[PDB]
């Protein structure tokens, strides 16, 4: 249905980049209206800089040089209630790295009640040359590759010491 | 329809105090904002309905000079008793007497209607 | 003999009083034959002709000493009554007396009441009486007075013996004429129609109708029966109840309110002036068209407000306030909810939404222990009563027959009659027209709504064909077999008509001509074990039809005092319980109405048409009401259903094999010739390894392991949730350990192989099922691994992952037990699949006829209202009207009439009770196909689905658990007595419960010397001790009874100190035991039951004003004043009806663990299945925010809703979604890749249904038959 999953951290030189923000209704049957800002800063400086605004339908750009030309919509379509609010950085250059904002603000409508929400989030994201492998599935790999042989090992083990035993017991008779 | 007990002849004295019963009987609790009821007088048979006695919100009186200052409301609307009182009855006082009841959230409007008869 | 006729004269008093003072100086039972209400022995013969009808004196000894009298009528009826005066005056000599005694004791007399009694009832049938019918009322009142009167002259009122008043019936009698006469001046209503009853003793001896009386009289000594499992019911209620309203009190009362209140509002200032729902909408949450406010709660797994409204304990309770856990009373009115599992589930989630998902630990425990084992002994009751009742009669009868018989031109139309017989001849004849009949039926079957002319008219010219040569078929018959003889076929006959109706409509009884699908049972005859059921059941067929007679009158009795008694109220406060103040669709203000609202009591739904009627009519007189009905119907009359099938199936030509010999003559002698005229025209190496691997895989270190292994391996998969793709490290984890895992499996099939071998591998089941399962995984790995995965297919190949806890099952003696058990019945379970499938296609085949296309609607998308037929007329003005308009849609149901298989799904929820109402509304709103449903205008379709209930719930699932059963007790048999239910270990644990329970001799406790501990032994092994400890445990529950929501500091403060003071009684009477009894009061075993929970009392108190005191967690200070229901559960051992119930389910609980296990392992595979597929629907009728299939926990929620198949229509109903008008096939998920919200029909008919069968047979019957054995053990 609707589940908030946190960006990826890690943006490759020259190539493009997903930055997700994820935000839905508590309810889901209610009916809202939801635009977006996205503010950025680069690593090094102090200073929030509004780069988009996404409304109803468009996108608005702001006249950064550093997006401008290589950021497109990569969230929901066709609706008002926007419960994504993801964006696309093409051509990933080394100053798509800092701290991003993804302000939403959502007007849910009620019976005769008309709340004004925000919600913001918090994305840091670093350029690098050449993706890497996480550890959590480097350590596993390893890992799935010390149980089979223990295993392994284990069974002939105890294959070797029954059948020694068991030949003995043949002679034996 | 809705119960309403009134009785169909009312007989009072010339220089007689007369109190008009009219009850009415229904299962939904009365809602003032919600109430209405309306008291009519009748001359004659087929004359008009001239008021005397309203209820919205309250109680209401339409000052009739016919009634100069007789007709005093006598019920309880939650007890749904809504008589009325007529002080001090002269001959000219006979005709038909009407209470039209609606206590939503009944849809139907209740009827009485009662005939006073000053003997003399 | 028949000389002892004598006249009472006031000598035989006088020598009755000196016999009686002469026995009071000094300081029996009497002859069945004899006794009242009973033929006189013709032992004595004819009657003096002055005798008769007169005061005589006693003929049984017995009474001969006391003081009575008794008279016979014309017709040997003996009738006993008082000697003594009537109210001190008149005496049996008295000509008054003896003037009221003749017409007591007359015919005439009894006839006429009977006769004034029906007219009445037949009368009141009617709801608006002509004004001049109401004075025949009170001509009634006078009757029954006169009636009263005739009775007390001859026998007294109350004091004596035989009397007015002792008789039970009599006491009806009474409370019916004093109602009556207090009703004549209070605002009651009349209850005049309770007296019909009377007709049930007069079925209790009817001599033309054979067996009403086994069906009567087993129906009041099941009454008298039932005492202990009643009041063993109250207690577990009250427990129950205790438990949850200390868990849930005021739970019910959450709401979710608005953050931004405008002026300067609060939450006071508001209620203090809410008063309509209107107004209530705009402060608080509520769904679109929903009587009640959203519920909400305070924890993480409870329901969730939407953004800017709060959570808040404030208003009223749901369902007009009769929903809440907040006193005693409405709490035990939820347990007997929840025991009677009457729309369980919207307790079940209401309760969930509001507390957390976490409390259905409650649920299930209140469901399968209370619900199931109640409900069950309920049952082994009335079996045995109705037993017991059966076999008296047919003994008793028995001993009359045998005391009996030892005292005991034309020959032209005669050479044609014998032509047509000749050729007339079952193998070549009566064998052609079955398969026609069956060719018919399937033509017929082949019907559907979306039909052309032509095809219409293809089946019509063979409906022509087939009934032409049917009505053929019969006049032949007629002349070989006369007008005399084919009548005295009650087989013959029913050919005669269906061919004769058939005849009628040639020259809406269309839909009598799927009857003759019950003559292909003739062709039952050949095939013996399905031969010996329909011999079965034709003997159980005339008891069936005693027990509809008997049915059918007790719903009639209670419609007519239905109607009188609510019926006025369901007009006049109808906008109490409608918005738009018209009459609901279920009211009980005229008679069909009352009719179906009582017979849907009786199929086990009250509580939502009760709801109405205590808005309407108070609560007092509709609790009565419902509870009579609901007490004598479901619990009694539908247990005696199946109590007489269950009888049945325990009391202990084929010319198909004709033909076959013809057929072995000519198939094989014609070859034979064919084949003539073809003739006419032309080291032990190897060994040693094999034993290594049979010794590793035999030890107990290898099962562990790979024991161990298949419980991870399942586990894992239920992290496959919609929330995987946050949790990425886990998903990593788990995509290896699966490729290991695979690994460990196949080297144990390997090891396997080279153990045992291939012919023994590969002849076992499990071993099977094992390979099946690793080679799924190992073509799937190797997909995955040469590249081309994700194809399609293999998604499906995924998906079957879900079988892998099926390992699990080879494992546990305890499910495997349970799955041989199933097995062995399988084979008798096809064989009434068979004749049951007969009866439900001719019913489908009719509700198609009856209801094809005919369940299409113009209604608004916007609320989902009807369009009224005034407006919108037919299909044509509906599509005129989407084109201006746009919320508009001509729109079927999902579960229709519109052909035979949507007919079974239609029928499966009718019979099962779960979405029948939508189907029964949209079938009496039926106008045609084409036209526009108007409200009831087919009204009488109900009697469809009432005769559907009556033959396919009443009597289809009821063969199911009988045949079930009884193939169990054969398995038993030819074990030789042995459990079928327990496993070897579990069986010497029975064994040794049934010691315990053996009363055996205890030995003494020595009195101990010192005077002083002597002294506190004769107090506390004194009998007094133990009552006065009784008493005191009751005045403690009720002390907890009393408890409520909203109570005042003072109420906590007063009812604490006294629960101080009893805990200080309990802790005292222990003290004093373990002084007097020393250390010899440990050997009792409730002595050391009471010492646990005088432990657990006072550390609970303590622990409670520490949670309460320093923490703050107040669901921990809930759980843990759990503990004072220990000193009420003492309440049992005083109680013998009680302990000896309790009992029975202690020695069952090791048959009720394997069942709960292998549940458990069938709801796992089912909930993995369900989140792969389910996950993504719409969320439209039963799923929804927190009951869905999105994650483990919801699964199980629902599944465990659905074991008792309650709101299965509701959860399959958007898996039903599968085109763009419905569902959306390309909606984005955020999250997930996932595209599309429709459902796979086909997937989740298979899904449901099957789930919902797999629960019947082992759930339901399976419990059935270990507390069936049970009961039995522990009664004997
Ligand atoms: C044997 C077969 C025949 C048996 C016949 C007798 C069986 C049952 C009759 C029970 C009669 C109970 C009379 C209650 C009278 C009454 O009106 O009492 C008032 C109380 C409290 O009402 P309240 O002031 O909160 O009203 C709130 C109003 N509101 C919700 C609209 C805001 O209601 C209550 O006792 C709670 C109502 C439920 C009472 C327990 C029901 C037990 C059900 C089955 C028992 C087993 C059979
Ligand atoms: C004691 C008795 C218990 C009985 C329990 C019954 C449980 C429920 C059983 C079945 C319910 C599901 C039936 C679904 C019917 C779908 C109807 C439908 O809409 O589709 C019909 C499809 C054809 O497809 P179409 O019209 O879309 O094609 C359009 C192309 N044009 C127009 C050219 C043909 O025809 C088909 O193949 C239909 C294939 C399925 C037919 C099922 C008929 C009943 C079979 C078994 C019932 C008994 C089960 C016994 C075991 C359990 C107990
Ligand atoms: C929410 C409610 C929260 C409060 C719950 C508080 C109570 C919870 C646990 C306390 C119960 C613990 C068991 C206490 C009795 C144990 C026992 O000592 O039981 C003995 C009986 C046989 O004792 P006997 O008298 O036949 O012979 C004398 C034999 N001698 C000499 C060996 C004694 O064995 C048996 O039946 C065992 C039967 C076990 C029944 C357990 C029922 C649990 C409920
Ligand atoms: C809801 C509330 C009601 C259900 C919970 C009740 C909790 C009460 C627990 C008390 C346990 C006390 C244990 C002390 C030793 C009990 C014992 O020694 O066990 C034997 C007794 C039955 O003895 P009997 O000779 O009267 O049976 C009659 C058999 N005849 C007729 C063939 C002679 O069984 C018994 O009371 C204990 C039966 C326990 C049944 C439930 C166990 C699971 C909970
Ligand atoms: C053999 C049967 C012998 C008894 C037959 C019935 C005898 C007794 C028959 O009594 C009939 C009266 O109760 C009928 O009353 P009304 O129609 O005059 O109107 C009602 C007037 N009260 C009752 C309201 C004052
Ligand atoms: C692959 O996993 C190896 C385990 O199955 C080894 O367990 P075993 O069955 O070898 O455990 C010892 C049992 N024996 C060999 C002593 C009989
Ligand atoms: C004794 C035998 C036991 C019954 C046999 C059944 C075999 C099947 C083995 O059953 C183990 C699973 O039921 C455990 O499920 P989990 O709680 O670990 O998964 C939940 C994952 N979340 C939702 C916590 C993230
Ligand atoms: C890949 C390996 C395939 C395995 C070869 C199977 C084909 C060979 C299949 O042959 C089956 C029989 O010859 C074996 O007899 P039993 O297993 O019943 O003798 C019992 C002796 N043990 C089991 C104690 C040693
Ligand atoms: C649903 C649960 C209902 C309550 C269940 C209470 C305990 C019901 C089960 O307890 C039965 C006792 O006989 C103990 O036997 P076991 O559990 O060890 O049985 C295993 C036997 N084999 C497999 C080792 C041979
Ligand atoms: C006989 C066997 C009967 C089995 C019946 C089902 C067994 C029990 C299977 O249900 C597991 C419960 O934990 C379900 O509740 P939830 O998972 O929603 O708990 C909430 C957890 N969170 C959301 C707080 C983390
Ligand atoms: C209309 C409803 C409420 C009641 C209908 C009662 C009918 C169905 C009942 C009442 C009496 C019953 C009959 C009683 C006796 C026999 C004899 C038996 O060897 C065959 C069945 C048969 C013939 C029963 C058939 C069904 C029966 C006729
Ligand atoms: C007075 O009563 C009459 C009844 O006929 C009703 O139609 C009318 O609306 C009432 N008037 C007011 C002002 O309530
Ligand atoms: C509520 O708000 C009004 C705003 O006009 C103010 O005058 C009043 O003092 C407030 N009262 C409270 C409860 O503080």
């Amino acid at each position: 249905g609707c589940v908030e999953v946190d960006s990826e951290t890690e943006a490759v030189y020259g190539m493009t980049f997903k930055i997700l923000c994820i935000s839905c209704k508590r309810r889901s049957e209610t009916n809202a209206e939801t635009f977006t800002e996205w503010t950025f800063r680069q690593k090094g400086t102090e200073e929030f800089v509004k780069i988009l605004r996404y409304e109803n339908e468009v996108l608005q750009l702001e006249e950064d040089e550093r997006f401008e030309g290589r950021v497109v919509w990569n969230g929901s379509r066709g609706t008002k209630d926007l419960q994504d609010l993801s964006i696309f950085i093409t051509n990933v250059t080394y100053n798509h790295s800092g701290d991003y904002e993804c302000h939403v603000y959502r007007l849910l409508f009620f019976e005769n009640y008309e709340h004004n929400t925000s919600v913001v989030k918090k994305i840091h994201i670093e350029v690098v040359d050449k993706a890497n492998r996480d550890m959590a599935s480097i350590v596993s790999e390893i890992m799935m590759y010390v149980l089979i042989v223990v295993l392994t090992i284990w069974l002939v083990a105890e294959m070797i010491y029954c059948y020694k035993k068991i030949a003995a017991a043949t002679e034996t008779a | 329809s809705m119960e309403v007990t009134v009785p169909a002849t009312l007989n009072v004295l010339n220089g007689s105090d007369a109190r008009l019963p009219c009850t009415f009987n229904s299962c939904y609790t009365v809602n003032h904002k919600q109430f209405s009821l309306n008291w009519t007088y009748q001359e004659c048979n087929n004359c008009s309905e001239e008021m005397f006695l309203q209820f919205r919100m309250k109680i209401i009186n339409l000052k009739l000079e016919r009634f100069q200052d007789r007709v005093e409301f006598s019920g309880n609307p939650s007890k749904y008793d809504v008589s009325v009182m007529l002080r001090n009855v002269q001959p000219e006082d006979e005709g038909i007497y009407n209470c039209y009841i609606m206590n939503p959230p009944d849809r139907h409007r209740g009827h009485g209607k009662i005939h006073l008869q000053v003997l003399m | 003999g028949p000389q002892s006729f004598v006249h009472f004269t006031k000598q035989s008093l006088a020598l009755i009083e000196q016999r009686i003072a002469e026995r009071k100086s000094k300081e029996p039972k009497p002859s069945s034959d004899l006794e009242a209400g009973k033929q006189l022995p013709f032992i004595y013969g004819d009657i003096p002709p002055g005798m008769v009808s007169e005061p005589l004196e006693d003929l049984d000894p017995y009474y001969a000493d006391k003081k009575t009298f008794i008279v016979l009528n014309k017709g040997k009826t003996i009738f006993r009554f008082n000697a003594t005066p009537a109210l001190y005056m008149l005496s049996p000599f008295s000509p008054l007396r003896r003037i009221s005694i003749k017409i007591l004791v007359h015919s005439l007399f009894s006839m006429l009441i009977m006769c004034t009694i029906l007219t009445n009832c037949i009368f009141m049938t009617m709801n608006n009486p002509p004004d001049w019918t109401k004075n025949v009322k009170y001509t009634f009142t006078g009757i029954y007075t006169f009636e009263s009167l005739v009775k007390i002259l001859a026998r007294g009122f109350c004091v004596g013996e035989f009397t007015f008043l002792r008789d039970p019936w009599n006491w009806l009698d009474f409370v019916v004429i004093v109602f009556a006469y207090l009703t004549e001046f209070v605002n009651l209503g009349n209850v005049s129609a309770l007296r019909t009853f009377r007709v049930l003793r007069a079925l209790k001896t009817i001599s033309v109708i054979p067996g009403l009386k086994t069906i009567v009289g087993a129906l009041i000594q099941s009454v008298k029966k039932l005492s202990d499992v009643m009041i063993l019911t109250v207690f577990c209620l009250s427990v129950f109840a205790l438990i949850g309203l200390q868990l849930f009190m005021g739970n019910l009362k959450h709401k979710c309110f608005r953050n931004s209140l405008e002026n300067n509002e609060t939450l006071e200032s508001i209620m203090n002036t809410l008063e309509s729902e209107e107004d209530f909408r705009k402060y608080f949450y509520y769904l679109e068209g929903s009587k009640d406010a959203l519920l909400c709660g305070f924890s993480t797994d409870s329901g969730q407000c939407p953004e800017g409204y709060t959570c808040v304990k404030i208003g009223r309770n749901p369902d007009y306030g009769y929903t809440s856990f907040d006193t005693f009373s409405w709490a035990f009115l939820a347990l007997f909810r929840l025991m009677t599992q009457d729309y369980w589930e919207n307790l079940y989630q209401q309760t969930l939404r509001a507390a957390g998902k976490t409390y259905m630990i409650f649920f299930v425990v209140v469901i399968f222990l209370g619900s199931f084992y109640l409900i069950n002994l309920i049952l082994a009751v009335v079996a045995m009563a109705y037993e017991e009742q059966n076999q008296a009669n047919i003994e008793e009868a028995k001993q009359k027959e045998l005391e009996f018989q030892q005292m005991l031109c034309s020959p032209y139309w005669i050479k044609f009659k014998k032509c047509i017989y000749f050729i007339v001849m079952d193998p070549f004849v009566d064998l052609a027209i079955t398969i026609c009949i069956v060719l018919n039926t399937l033509f017929m079957a082949m019907e559907h709504h979306p039909m052309t002319e032509e095809f219409k008219n293809v089946l019509a010219i063979r409906n022509l064909v087939f009934t032409g040569i049917f009505a053929a078929e019969m006049v032949l018959k007629l002349i070989a077999m006369d007008p005399y003889e084919y009548f005295q076929v009650g087989w013959n006959i029913f050919d005669s008509l269906i061919v004769t109706l058939s005849l009628v409509e040639l020259f809406g009884l269309s839909v009598l001509r799927s009857f003759r699908l019950l003559r292909v049972f003739k062709l039952a005859k050949s095939w013996p074990t399905l031969n010996m059921l329909i011999k079965i059941i034709g003997n159980s067929v005339g008891a069936f039809g005693n027990l509809m007679l008997v049915l059918f009158i007790i719903v009639f009795i209670f419609a007519v005092v239905g109607m009188q008694l609510f019926g006025k109220s369901y007009k006049e406060c109808v906008c109490k319980i409608n918005d738009d103040c018209t009459l609901p669709r279920w009211h009980m203000n005229d008679f069909f109405h009352s009719f179906l609202i009582v017979f849907r009591v009786l199929c086990g739904e009250w509580i939502e048409t009760m709801w109405d009627c205590m808005e309407v009519a108070g609560q007092a007189m509709c609790l009565i009401f419902y509870m009579m009905v609901f007490f004598i119907g479901n619990l009694v009359v539908l247990n005696l259903f199946l109590a007489l099938l269950l009888s049945s199936f325990s009391s202990d030509a084929n010319n198909l094999q004709i033909a076959v010999t013809r057929i072995k003559k000519g198939i094989n002698y014609v070859k034979q010739t064919l084949r003539e005229f073809i003739l006419k025209a032309f080291g032990k190496i190897w060994w040693n390894i094999r034993k290594t691997c049979y010794k590793i895989v035999e030890h107990s270190w290898f099962e562990s392991f790979i024991v161990l292994m298949i419980l991870l391996s399942s586990g894992a998969l239920a992290f496959e949730d919609i929330y995987i793709e946050r949790k990425k490290t886990i998903k990593i984890i788990l995509e290896y350990a699966d490729k290991i895992f695979t690994y460990i499996f196949i080297l144990e099939m390997l090891l396997k192989w080279i153990a045992y071998g291939y012919k023994t591998y590969f002849t076992n089941a499990w071993c099977w099922l094992d390979f099946l399962i690793v080679d799924v995984s190992l073509v799937t790995l190797v997909a995955n691994t040469l590249g081309y995965s994700d194809l399609g297919p293999i998604k499906s190949l995924r998906t079957l992952r879900a079988l892998r806890p099926l390992r699990a099952l080879s494992r546990f003696e305890g499910m495997r037990v349970v799955v041989n058990a199933l097995i062995g019945a399988i084979p008798s379970i096809m064989n009434v699949l068979l004749v049951c499938l007969i009866f439900w296609l001719i019913f489908s085949i009719m509700g198609v006829n009856l209801f094809a296309g005919k369940f299409y609607e113009c209604i608004n998308t916007t609320d989902g209202s009807r369009f009224p037929a005034s407006q919108v007329p037919n299909r044509s003005e509906c599509f005129a009207l989407m084109n201006v308009s746009q919320n508009v849609r001509w729109k079927n149901l999902k579960v229709n009439f519109d052909n035979v298989g949507l007919g079974y799904l239609s029928l499966l929820q009718v019979a099962t009770f779960k979405g029948w109402t939508i189907i029964m509304y949209a079938a009496v709103d039926s106008v045609n196909v084409d036209k526009q449903p108007k409200y009831e205008y087919s009204l009488y379709m109900y009697i469809y689905f009432i005769f559907f209930i009556i033959f396919g719930s009443f009597f289809t699932l009821n063969l199911f658990i009988c045949v079930i059963i009884d193939n169990f007790n054969q398995q038993k048999k030819k074990l030789g007595g042995q459990d079928i239910f327990m496993t070897e270990e579990q069986k010497k644990y029975y064994n040794a419960m049934k010691k315990l329970g053996s009363k055996k001799p205890q030995k003494p406790i020595p009195r101990p010397g010192n005077k002083i501990q002597g002294c506190i032994f004769d107090l506390v092994t004194n009998q007094a001790f133990d009552i006065s400890i009784m008493v005191l445990i009751c005045l403690n529950m009720v002390t907890m009874m009393v408890e409520k929501e909203g109570q005042s500091q003072h109420m906590t403060e007063v009812l604490y100190w006294i629960n101080v003071v009893f805990i200080i009684l309990f802790t005292g009477e222990c003290v004093l035991k373990l002084i007097s009894l020393r250390h010899y009061y440990f050997t009792v075993g409730w002595n050391i039951f009471d010492f646990v929970v005088v432990i657990i009392s006072i550390v609970g108190m303590f622990l409670a004003d520490l949670i309460e005191t320093y923490f703050v967690s107040p669901t921990l200070f809930r759980v843990i004043r759990l503990a004072r229901i220990g000193r009420i559960l003492r309440l049992v051992k005083g109680a013998k009806g009680i302990r000896t119930l309790l009992f029975a389910l202690m020695m069952s609980l090791p048959a009720l663990f394997n069942i709960g296990l292998l549940l458990f392992l069938v709801m796992f595979i089912y909930a993995i299945f369900g989140m792969s597929n389910f996950a993504y629907v719409k969320k439209e009728d039963g799923i929804n925010d927190m009951f869905n299939f999105e994650t483990f926990g919801n699964s199980m929620i629902c599944l465990f809703q659905i074991t008792t198949s309650a709101g299965w229509d509701g959860l399959l109903a958007p898996i039903l979604n599968s085109k763009p008008p419905d569902c959306d096939p390309k909606k984005v998920h955020p999250g997930s890749s996932v595209e599309g919200d429709c459902g796979n029909p086909s997937v989740g008919i298979f899904y449901f249904v099957s789930y919902i069968i797999i629960s019947f047979l082992v759930v339901v019957n399976m419990y059935i038959a270990v507390i069936l054995e049970n009961f039995s053990v522990a009664t004997e």
